[PDB]
């Protein structure tokens, strides 16, 4: 929750998992950040669309 | 006659060119605005190609 970062706390599930277990084990897959790139990808798409067809309209 | 028609293409080619310098800079702003579109439109059409490629 609390709109907290992915790449965050995971380290800190990390050591955690590696105390509550005598070892690293849990080497789970990271969860999120995924989401936070493909969102920037997906808005860096709308940034070329739209500003490449704003400035043409300028020109219009 | 198609004489007249393309010595109407070259002559008024001239004629063409002087109607421009009558306006070389409201000329310089139309084609201007014919240059930056293709351009763009050249631009946009290989890019993609090359990104899809």
């Amino acid at each position: 929750k609390e709109g907290f970062d992915s790449a965050e706390a995971e380290q800190q599930l990390t050591r955690l998992l590696s105390l509550r277990h005598g070892k690293k084990d849990f080497f789970t897959w990271n969860m999120d950040g995924v989401l936070k790139t493909v969102e920037k990808t997906t808005r860096t798409l709308q940034l070329f669309l739209t500003l490449v067809a704003v400035i043409s309209l300028v020109v219009g | 006659g198609w004489r007249q028609f393309v010595s109407g293409f070259n002559e008024a080619l001239t004629m063409a060119w002087r109607a421009l310098a009558a306006n070389k800079m409201r000329t310089l702003l139309t084609m201007l605005g014919i240059i930056i579109g293709i351009a763009s439109v050249v631009s946009i059409v290989v890019v993609g190609d090359a990104a899809k490629q």
